[PDB]
């Protein structure tokens, strides 16, 4: 596809295709949970809910409109979609929703039963969802008294304390034109969306964000949550790794794909070409893992997430899964890194050529707001074929070879041993 | 599993000085018979060089 | 051999076989789930170990997924690497191995897997029930395996020869050339199957009303009811179930799903009502059968049905229901009624 | 641990062969028969080694009817050779039974670990 | 305080309490279960191992039963040592300790075997399913404790403040002078319990007709129907089970089992039908409901029933029926119908 | 090993005499504060040895919400060593919360198991 | 468990010359290992006392 942006006081970004029969409109704010502080954490997560509350869905339902809004720690966003033919009725809605009156939503009676909603969300979240809130751990260490440790549903503590003059306060300061861009996907042309912005003379607030005292920064820490009374062990743990606007944005994105994601009851899976897979599969160590490398406006994680009932071999696993880290400092071969460029050509390609707008609403108001363009699917499929053997080696002997690790976990974890018996694993020393 | 823990005469190196559970708040104290050890082996070592000149 | 295909300008291809082979068409309880599991397995050929390395370095990946209807062999990859993939799922039809340690080591594993997680949701399990009262031999036929059955390995051989036949499968593309397409699909082994016979019936089936069941189960409890629907009667009942989902209605805060299951010779609507407290499931399915006995008007929620439909129905051939122009109303006649946990303060059929 | 695949690649190139098959083979039967296994109770396909991966998949892969039957004729000869004698002349194993039963087994393993060695360790066409 | 006994020539003597207490009036889903496995253990002041090694040494042992109506204390010891055991199932009655360490160590361990080795018999599971549907809240209620709804240390404790009253129980004896009885009960802790109210309730039980119910169970197959019993109809009845049983009938190498329970307001008649084969079990239900429709003569089966229910009644206070006389004949009505097992290959009621 | 039985036999004649228990009781109250249990957060109880079956028993039947506080108040107590410190003054275990928790299941545990034995080597009354 | 199980020492003699399994159909060439084993009790305790003699 293709991309078009414009400036006419509002940056205005579409990517049409007329093979959709849908039609997304919203706005992404350049604002999220990394932009609050520990008093007012979870206000952008009751935004949210009050966007998607019972009495303004109602007045959607009644054009043919449905609603959608998300909450990460870079950006915010509140989309519209509709048929085709009907994109001019979805911009309407979203005028007097946030240019103008969203003090018909902030009465009394629609504050307290939101709010209630909101509490019993993160209360059923911290019991009984368990990958999801030790991910959520292991940026509270990290990057702890940074902005990037908040987490972005918020607290149960925090949460009790919000009243509608923060709700109102945190508006004025963060849903500026300076800080937004409009967004159109699906069937919808470029033009046909700028020229009915122009037709109503449209300001959401002026501009000058704050200035964010501190950046991100990463130390070497470790939390432990455990709980006896659960029946597995959920563990993560990364090192420092890559922002976007980096250069080694794909090569740290193509080592992950080299160990990749793992089902112990998924036939296929257990044939995989990992050598990891060779020691897992003896004593069946664990049942499930992941390997990530997420990427931030200030920095980023790179790692794995398991989860395993074998609470007994629990330094087995973290043991072998450190020493195959290594390989791509001293020996990783060039069929691996063949391997990993194909799949993650159609990893990047399902997320970015999926069929819903409003996934393809969120990743380019993103990029925009983050370096004031979109660079193409065949532009970021050139540089990773350009990946070699000695690009890897000398990402991983900067980024991996004996350097500090952050650690999170939850349940049986009593087999999980101490914090310098797995840094050391992090550098061979039989070398 | 690892070789140390595999291997019948590692192992019990690996169960006796590597992997072995121990309480966080002992003392120095604790430390007097490792020593007694390292006296044992002191005096056989020189003993035996001493016996080659011995009548 | 009906073959169709969609092009468009992106990187990813993808393509699928459909077979009508699913559980309304079982010779036995669960076989269909058993040839589901065995496909990608060992062919006469080429092993199981050697697909997924090959395509890993082509940049694909198979699945094979089974419903009461089709049973469909999926490829998503690169679009220039078509012929290698069309070849691919067309030795599957063909030659496949059928060993006896591939059962006992691979297959059958994987099979009580799929069970295993299913009996600890009572919302599945309520499903189930609902479709075994209202037809009770064809659609009403348990979709996964429990072992209640025994089903050998020449039982799963021999349904294979029954479902995989020139005259009861579809290919479909999605961002495929289709002059390509019909030309690789006629210098293959598609081509070479045996021209069989299609397994659909035109007829409508035959369904029950006015039954009840009840299971005890420990967790939370639920409340379902459902209602067969033929042909004519469709949209009505898509609306229906996207009015009382929606911000429209009032029931919305007391019901946890609600809708329209789609056959090519009608369908079957359900609402479920869950919670752990077995006063409050009883005192909202109580309120529900009570407004819906009364009646709605459902003209209000005919737009907001055509979007909703229109998302479902991105990259799926497209059954198609112009019909929401003359929906007005709706009133409640006629139910079946399930009831699964703390069945002794669960209310009764005979009461709401 | 000479493989099986390469014992059989040689023997099939002597059978079908007209010269060598007439000076091996009824060498090969004397050697059977002096071997004498076949008097404990005992067929072939029982004296093979079984403290290795490939042969520990074949034994799981055999049909319960025929592991049954291994079972004793390995019990029963344990028991003859502890008393010092032989069985009867009518209880000893006949050339016919002398089957290898556990061969085809055996093959398929080798095989599979070979084509999994030759993928862990391959170089690309680039 | 109804005392009863009977005297005679012998050794041993037997001494029952048999109170008002059974599963048909559980506040709670199996609280007569765990009540019922509690007796027996530590009063206030005897400990459970000092009442078994003491008792051991005079020679007797003690027990208790459940049923749906009655929940059954009962001694077996020799005759000399009578006023021993009348003061022991008193203390029982009046001064247990309910302490929480004896659930968790004894009784809860001790209901889950009974549930284990009765979720195995299929034929114990449509017993109980054919008293659900025929009676829905009194008699139908589960017998055993399975965990579906919670039951706590205090609600074992009001129940038995609710069964265990004076106007509640019935004390009886067999091979026991009454004159010594009547004695050693007024000088017991048994006339000092609380004066309350008998459970006992002279309306009919309401009931239900045309019901039906499916099960899957991996095992055997069977195929049970009841019927539902008032009082003047018992005799007829009671011949039926005997008949059908006996080598008067050529149904009786089809039925693996009849019976009719008895209550102080009617019963309830069961049929049994059981193999292994799900065939087998079809055409011999079949075969069975056609028959009983078109109709039995009952007359050549009035004296052997006779012998049969004197047989039962040899030591039980004996619920009286002279009404053999007048049974000659008997058609089948409604009823209601059971299948569990491999339910896709067993009838329906409709087609019975 | 002297059991608790006996303890409390000796202590209950102390305290229900009027001239013992007041030259016994203010010597008992400053030999607890010199012994410095309380300022690494310890109650009494704590610190009873339990590599027996008495006191095996004695700890399951305790309710989980004082077990769980329990093993809360002993890590925090192994942690305060390792570091040659005492905790703030604020967080010492104060002579009101210095209660007898695991007494009475101590006493139950110790009359049941004499109980027993006196049953197992009994002699009849004949 | 009986005492020659749940002993720490007696539990290797136990596992060793007691209770250990063995093939039916060894021959006595598998008992010239105990006699190496008397052989070197003897070589060593007659050593002691010779020593004692020695110059
Ligand atoms: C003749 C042949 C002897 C040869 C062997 C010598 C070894 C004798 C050791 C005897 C002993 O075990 O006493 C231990 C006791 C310390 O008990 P603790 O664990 O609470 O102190 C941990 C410390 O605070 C942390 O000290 P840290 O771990 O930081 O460093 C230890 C280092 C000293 O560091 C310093 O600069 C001063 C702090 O080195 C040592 O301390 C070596 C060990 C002596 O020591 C004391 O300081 C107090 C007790 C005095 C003992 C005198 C009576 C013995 C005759
Ligand atoms: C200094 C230490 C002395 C001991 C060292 C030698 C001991 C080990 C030698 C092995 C042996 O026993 O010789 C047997 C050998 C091969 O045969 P095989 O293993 O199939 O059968 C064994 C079966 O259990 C016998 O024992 P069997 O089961 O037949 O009966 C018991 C026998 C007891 O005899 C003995 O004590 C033997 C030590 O009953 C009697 O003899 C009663 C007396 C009238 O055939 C032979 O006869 C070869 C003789 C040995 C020649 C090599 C050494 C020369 C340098
Ligand atoms: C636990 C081990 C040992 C202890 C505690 C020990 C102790 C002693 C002592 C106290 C003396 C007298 C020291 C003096 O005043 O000269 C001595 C002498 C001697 N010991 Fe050891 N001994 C040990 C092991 C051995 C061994 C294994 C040998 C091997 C031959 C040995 C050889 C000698 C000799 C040759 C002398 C005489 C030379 C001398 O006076 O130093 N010792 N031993
Ligand atoms: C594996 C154990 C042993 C072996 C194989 C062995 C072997 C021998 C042999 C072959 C001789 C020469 C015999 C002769 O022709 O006189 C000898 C001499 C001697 N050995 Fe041993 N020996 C052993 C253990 C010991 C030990 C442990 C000691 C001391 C404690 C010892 C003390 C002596 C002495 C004092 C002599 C010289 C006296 C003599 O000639 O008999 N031996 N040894
Ligand atoms: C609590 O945690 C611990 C723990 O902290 C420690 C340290 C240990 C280990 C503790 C020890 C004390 C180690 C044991 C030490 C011994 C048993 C000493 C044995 C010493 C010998 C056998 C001496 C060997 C010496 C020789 C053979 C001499 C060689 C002489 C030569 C070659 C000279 C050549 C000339 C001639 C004439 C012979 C534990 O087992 C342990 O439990 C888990
Ligand atoms: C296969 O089944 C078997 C099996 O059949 C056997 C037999 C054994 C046991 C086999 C052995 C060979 C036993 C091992 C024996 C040794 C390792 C010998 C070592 C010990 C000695 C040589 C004794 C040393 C003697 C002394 C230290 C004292 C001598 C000096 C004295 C008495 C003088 C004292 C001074 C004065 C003044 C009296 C197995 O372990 C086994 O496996 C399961
Ligand atoms: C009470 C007496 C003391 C008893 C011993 C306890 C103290 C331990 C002794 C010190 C430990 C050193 C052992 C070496 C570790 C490697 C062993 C090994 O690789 O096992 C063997 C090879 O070892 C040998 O060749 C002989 C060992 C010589 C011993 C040197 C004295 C490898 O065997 P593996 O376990 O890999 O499995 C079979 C695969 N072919």
């Amino acid at each position: 596809a293709e991309v078009t942006q414009l400036s006419n006081g509002i940056v205005v970004a579409t990517e049409h295709n007329p093979s959709a029969h849908t039609a997304s409109v919203g706005v992404v704010f350049g604002s999220g949970a990394a932009n609050e502080n520990p008093y007012n954490n979870g206000v952008s997560n009751l935004w949210k809910n009050i966007f998607l509350s019972k009495e303004n869905s109602a007045v959607a339902a009644k054009e043919g409109l449905a609603l959608s809004s998300n909450i990460s720690r870079d950006f915010q966003s509140y989309i519209v979609s509709s048929l085709p033919g009907s994109t001019d009725k979805s911009l309407d809605f979203l005028n007097q929703s946030f240019i103008q009156q969203k003090a018909n939503l902030l009465s009394s009676s629609n504050f307290e039963a939101t709010k209630k909603s909101v509490l019993k969300q993160v209360q059923d979240f911290e019991e009984n969802d368990h990958p999801n809130r030790v991910l959520e751990h292991l940026h509270s260490t990290a990057f702890q008294n940074t902005p990037l440790s908040l987490p972005t549903r918020g607290t149960l503590e925090s949460l009790e304390n919000l009243v509608v003059a923060d709700l109102e306060s945190f508006a004025n300061n963060h849903f500026l034109n300076s800080n937004a861009v409009v967004v159109g996907t699906g069937n919808i042309k470029h033009e046909d969306l700028v020229n009915s912005i122009e037709s109503k003379n449209l300001s959401l607030q002026t501009g000058t964000k704050p200035v964010l005292k501190k950046k991100a920064a990463f130390l070497g820490s470790e939390v432990r949550l455990r709980d006896d009374t659960l029946p597995k062990a959920w563990i993560s743990l990364a090192v420092e790794g890559e922002p976007v606007n980096s250069p080694n944005y794909f090569v740290a994105k193509l080592a992950a794909q080299i160990f990749g994601s793992y089902n112990a009851f998924e036939p296929a899976s257990r044939l995989q070409g990992i050598k990891l897979l060779d020691n897992i599969q003896e004593y069946q160590l664990c049942d499930n893992f992941n390997h990530f490398s997420l990427s931030y406006k200030d920095s980023g994680l790179w790692g794995f997430s398991t989860a395993t009932r074998n609470v007994t071999m629990i330094d087995d696993l973290i043991h072998f899964t450190l020493k195959q880290w290594n390989r791509l400092t001293i020996s990783v071969t060039d069929t691996e890194v063949e391997r990993a460029k194909s799949l993650l050509k159609l990893q990047l390609g399902q997320l970015y050529e999926s069929g819903n707008p409003v996934n393809d609403a969120n990743l380019l108001g993103a990029e925009v707001l983050i370096k004031g363009s979109k660079l193409s699917l065949g532009e970021a499929f050139k540089k990773i074929d350009a990946i070699t053997v000695k690009d890897v080696k000398a990402w991983a002997g900067k980024r991996l070879w004996d350097q500090d690790i952050a650690i999170a976990g939850t349940g049986q974890i009593e087999g999980l041993l101490d914090y310098m018996r797995i840094r050391s694993d992090m550098s061979m020393m039989r070398w | 599993m690892a070789f140390r823990k595999s291997n019948v005469y590692l192992s019990l190196v690996n169960s006796y000085i590597i992997d072995s559970p121990q309480p966080s708040s002992i003392n120095y104290w604790w430390n007097m018979g490792s020593l007694l050890g390292l006296c044992l082996v002191i005096q056989i070592v020189t003993g035996i060089f001493m016996a080659m000149h011995y009548s | 051999l009906t073959v169709s295909a969609r092009d468009a300008p992106t990187k990813i291809s993808t393509l699928a076989v459909k077979v009508h082979g699913g559980s309304r068409y079982a010779t036995k309880d669960g076989v269909a789930h058993l040839l589901n599991r065995f496909n990608f397995q060992n062919t006469n050929t080429r092993s199981a170990l050697k697909l997924v390395r090959e395509s890993e370095l082509l940049g694909g990946t198979f699945k094979s997924t089974l419903d009461r209807e089709y049973i469909t062999l999926k490829a998503t990859f690169l679009k220039d690497d078509l012929p290698y993939y069309v070849n691919a799922l067309a030795d599957v039809l063909y030659k496949t191995a059928f060993k006896p340690h591939e059962l006992t080591e691979s297959v059958l594993p994987a099979a009580r897997y799929d069970y295993a997680v299913a009996e600890q949701c009572p919302v599945k399990s309520a499903e189930d029930q609902l479709y075994a009262i209202t037809f009770r031999k064809g659609l009403g036929n348990p979709l996964l395996y429990d072992g209640v059955e025994r089903v050998s390995l020449q039982d799963i051989k021999d349904f294979a020869d029954k479902v995989y036949t020139k005259e009861n499968l579809e290919v479909s593309g999605e961002n495929v050339v289709e002059a390509d397409l019909k030309r690789f699909v006629d210098e293959s082994l598609l081509s070479t199957l045996p021209a069989g016979k299609s397994l659909v019936s035109k007829s409508e089936p035959k369904f029950f009303l006015g039954e009840e069941n009840r299971v005890r189960f420990i967790g939370d409890s639920v409340a379902a009811i459902g209602i067969p629907v033929n042909k004519a009667s469709l949209a009505q009942y898509e609306v229906l179930a996207n009015y009382l989902t929606s911000a429209l209605s009032e029931l919305s805060g007391l019901i946890s799903s609600a809708k329209l299951d789609k056959f090519t010779d009608g369908g079957l609507f359900t609402l479920f009502v869950r919670d752990q407290d077995s006063a409050v499931v009883s005192s909202n399915i109580k309120k529900i059968v009570a407004d819906l006995k009364k009646g709605k008007d459902l003209s209000p929620a005919i737009n907001y049905t055509k979007l909703k439909n229109a998302v479902q129905n991105e990259s799926v051939s497209s059954p198609i229901e112009l019909n929401f122009d003359a929906v007005k109303d709706f009133k409640l006649g006629k139910f079946n009624y399930v009831a699964v946990g703390d069945v002794s303060n669960l209310p009764y059929l005979d009461e709401l | 641990p000479q493989s099986f695949t390469s014992i059989a690649r040689i023997g099939d190139y002597i059978l079908k062969s007209p010269v060598l098959s007439k000076l091996c083979v009824p060498v090969a039967n004397q050697f059977i028969n002096l071997a004498g296994y076949k008097k404990l109770g005992l067929k072939f396909d029982d004296l093979i080694a079984e403290e290795n991966p490939i042969m520990q998949t074949a034994l799981r892969r055999l049909p319960e009817d025929e592991s049954y039957a291994r079972a004793y004729r390995i019990i029963r000869a344990h028991q003859t050779e502890l008393t010092h004698h032989l069985l009867p002349r009518n209880e000893w194993i006949k050339a016919q039974e002398d089957v290898p039963y556990l061969l085809p087994y055996i093959l398929e393993a080798e095989a599979a670990a070979k084509e999994k060695d030759e993928l862990d360790n391959i170089e690309v066409s680039k």
